[PDB]
RNA sequence: GCUUCGGGGAGGCGGCAAUAUCCUGUGAUCCGGAGAUUUCUGAAUGGGGAAACCCACUUACCAUAAGGUAGGUAUCUUGUACAAGAAGCGAACGAGGGGAAGUGAAACAUCUCAGUACCCUUAGGAAAAGACAUCAAAUGAGAUUCCCCAAGUAGCGGCGAGCGAACGGGGAGAAGCCGAUUAAUGCUAAUGUAGAAGAACAGCGUGGGAAAGCUGACCGUAGUAGGUGAUAGUCCUGUAUUCGAAACAUUAGCGUUAACAUAUUAAGUAGGGCGGGACACGAGAAAUCCUGUCUGAAGAUGGGGGGACCAUCCUCCAAGGCUAAAUACUCCUGACUGACCGAUAGUGAACCAGUACCGUGAGGGAAAGGCGAAAAGAACCCCUGUGAGGGGAG
RNA sequence: CCACUGUCGUUGAAAAGCCAGGGGAUGACUUGUGGAUAGGGGUGAAAGGCUAAUCAAACUCGGUGACAGCUGGUUCUCCC
RNA sequence: GUGUCGUAAGGCAUGCUGGAGGUAUCACAAGAGCGAAUGCUGACGUGAGUAACGAUAAUGCGAGUGAAAAGCUCGCACGCCGGAAGAUCAAGGGUUCCAGUCCAACGUUAAUCGGGGCUGGGUGAGUCGACCCCUAAGGCGAGGCCGAAAGGCGUAGUCG
RNA sequence: GAAGUGGCAAAUACCAUGCUUCCAGGAAAAGCUUCUAAGGCUAUAAACGAAUCGUACCCUAAACCGA
């Protein structure tokens, strides 16, 4: 369906690994949901970015760090990402 | 509940007893009035937002209780009551003389 | 709000609910790119889309 | 010297386990003790 | 387990008791056998775990209104 | 957090914990009723599994690619390959199936502990029992249950240690029936789950601050409440008193519906032998009850009991089923209380506690409360490493 | 993989080790991973060995506040 | 703290501290009196500024940074391992990995350094591994067998 | 902006799941190749795919087991 596809693509990464692989082989690096596919992140970068041809994906999921805050032990949400390879 | 902002009252406690103002903010059980029961704030200046600093001046939040609303009429303190009126209007009315304005 | 959208047809409803769920994605991209200075539109788009939502399975319940 | 532990994942999840106490009936009396005194580890 | 169909006998609990009176905990196990036992109105054996006494009880009623009850009260 | 129905009326977006963007008389936040949504694991139920994962099959539809949407697919029981149930969890109390030892006997085996702990099965708001095949022996009573007596009596007992009635009396509650069953539905009444109003104090001195002091008032169906800058009936929240329900729950009464049940007087029964158990009662002169084993009647011209047994007399009819109350209890909800504790106490736990920590695991298991009335939580300067810490200032 | 001798260490670097030597080193060998045997039970080329630094009867909880003719302790004052 | 009073347990008064409660008298009830129990908990002494600072593979110097340099960085030299003290994994761990920043605590000293604090980043597969298909030991096991209950066994299978 | 080919030596790795011997006589099941039972397949290509999870880092250790 069309609603699974916009919740796929969480937000576009931003660091120097992100800056450098966009500048030399133009690929997009997202943050996405944690159950979405390499299919899925295809259909969505392809449908939300108009003129596009995705030619692959590469995905990890990154596990979130265990940070402290006061007398607490907590840690940060697992995520997964991706990168997308596209037809220049 | 009783107190509003905007109705002016008059300090029946502490050490601005006597002295009048209008309500600013109205906490749980806590009133803060303008002019009244002024404290002295050491704030600590910071370049990320746009207040300079220095020694401020401000109101602080003193007991509801200790202030009582200000009989426009009688200017004299006054306690408020609640009237139904059959018009279907439930109004504050002040409890010596009665009348509906505030 | 709700007022305005308890008279919409079940095919509107559906209609305007894609386009909300469409700026939701894009209320996203912007927020994470930095391009969203009033931050309260992200909340009331979320709270629109679960109104839309509530009143889809109303009228298509009853 | 060899010491006592010697970790294992499996062993420990296939002797411990949740499903290891839940296939027995005194497994499942462990879990309901474990409960009622409110431990926020149920099992290994 | 070993309990008689029809008369509902099981083992029952008591007291192996000595000369000098020592009591140690014991069973009284039913008479329990398997008998084939032949069934006219079915054209049929049919072989019941019984004790003796229910072997009585079918001399005494009939293989057939045992059998009713059997099945009535369940495992049949 | 979404919708809605009510309440309410100026603030609000839960706490540490503020900031930002903002919302709110077009009624927000908030409170109460109903509804929608409700990932994954877990009885977990499509198969598997190292819980929060892996792998499916199928029906309908959609897409054209490698998928999506809405379902179905565990097992067992009861009914005609189809419909209805069940499962698991969870305080104590009930009923039932099994059942110790430490200990006491100044040793110890009978005995005690004790039918206790524990294990296991399974209910209900209670359960069980219950209407005489019961007692009594008086001038007779009249089911069951519970309480006070009878009574530490009569007895039982290596007649040791110990165990320990009953009759009958005074009470609580009373009921007797042959469906005194369960589950829905609709009216009627009541209650509950948010709420509303609610009296009456001024002056003077002290004081940082007044509620305390002095003087004089007022309300009271409201005067020993909690707060408020010190001790308030009249400052606030309250209290006495009087009151509200769109919605849903619960309780009772009447009516209807559908599920089950509806005996007809009772034979492998009563009794007996053997071995045990229960009876206060340990085989004892041992009645009575239960039954593993082996037997086995009479059947109202009959049979059971009245503590070996017989006769006489009295009483009652087993081998069909049911039955409220008075009784037991607290995971809990409301109200109220305490010659209960007050941070080594009281819960282990006043605080981010069944946590940290210890253990493979079952399991064990802490420490830790208080600025001030209000953060007014010390702008700025100085020493120092832009540190700690301090001295001024405030 | 073992553990025969000695020194050291013995509030150790270590709740059994180090160093110098020593034994077996194709076998009745050593070792990884998974599995089985559970308490009067197991397992034992047998020392009552071992069974999670615990073994002539494990550990945890419960009976349980076991019992203790034994040892310790037992808190203000004065008068006879 | 002091004074004062009583045979005593103790009472009373009062200076200072303290900042919000206390309690006459007579009755009444007790978690009612502590120096000992190798008592329990917390705190703090003595030993004592004593032992020790964990492999005797080893360091010297010049610069830099810095509040400060034996220990950090860079350089030169020296030394040690090299069937490892080098490299790749599995198990186990779980962010310890990299960068920037900080030095209180942690690191047996100092620290500008760090596996420490903080803030960011980083792990990309049809071919590597898992998953997946298959089965071993061994589990579970429609029905079945056995057993007071709980359960024990076991066939087809299903896991492993 | 350079070279990049000859000799010799040589593993415990490979040929080799081989070969030779011995007795203590040496997993299973599937994938795979065939045969049929009840009742699509083989070549040729062309286009298009191959999901999910792990992957950092230590690992004779300062990161595991030994407080």
């Amino acid at each position: 369906n069309n609603a699974r596809l916009y919740q796929v693509l969480r937000g576009p990464v931003f660091s120097e690994k992100s800056q450098m692989l966009g500048d030399s082989l133009g690929v997009q690096v997202f943050k996405i949901d944690s159950k979405a596919t390499k299919l899925e992140v295809k259909k969505a970068v392809e449908l939300m970015f108009e003129g596009v041809e995705v030619l692959k994906v590469n995905t990890l999921n990154v596990k979130g760090k265990t940070k402290r805050f006061g007398k607490n032990i907590g840690r940060r949400n697992d995520y997964k990402k991706a990168y997308v390879t596209l037809k220049a | 509940s009783k107190l509003r902002k905007g109705d002016t009252v008059i300090v029946i406690a502490g050490k601005d007893k006597g002295k009048q103002g209008t309500v600013q903010a109205v906490k749980n059980d806590r009133i803060k009035v303008e002019g009244i029961n002024i404290v002295t704030k050491h704030q600590k200046p910071n370049q990320a937002t746009g207040v300079e600093g220095g020694i401020l001046k401000q109101e602080a939040f003193l007991h509801i209780s200790n202030v009582a609303i200000l009989n426009a009429q009688t200017q004299k303190a006054d306690r408020i009551t609640y009237q139904f009126g059959e018009d279907g209007k439930k109004q504050r009315v002040y409890r010596s003389n009665g009348e509906v304005v505030a | 709000k709700i007022s305005e959208l308890r008279d919409k047809s079940l095919e509107e409803l559906t209609q305007l609910l894609d386009e909300k769920q469409l700026d939701a994605f894009r209320i996203r991209m912007a927020k994470a790119t930095g391009q969203l200075g009033n931050t309260h539109e992200v909340r009331v788009n979320r709270r629109a889309i679960a109104q839309l939502q509530t009143l889809i399975n109303e009228k298509q319940r009853g | 010297m060899k010491r006592t532990f010697q970790p294992s994942v499996i062993k420990r999840k296939r002797t411990h386990g949740f499903r290891a106490r839940m296939a027995t009936k005194k497994g499942r009396q462990v879990l309901a003790r474990r409960r009622a005194k409110g431990r926020h580890r149920l099992t290994v | 387990s070993r309990v008689c169909q029809v008369t509902g006998k099981r083992p029952m609990v008591g007291n192996n008791v000595s000369h000098a009176n020592n009591k140690t905990r014991r069973r009284f196990l039913p008479n329990l056998h398997h008998h084939r036992f032949w069934v006219e109105s079915e054209n049929r054996f049919v072989r019941l775990r019984i004790s003796t006494k229910g072997m009585r009880i079918i001399d005494k009623l009939g293989i057939d209104k045992v059998l009713v009850d059997l099945r009535a009260q369940g495992q049949k």
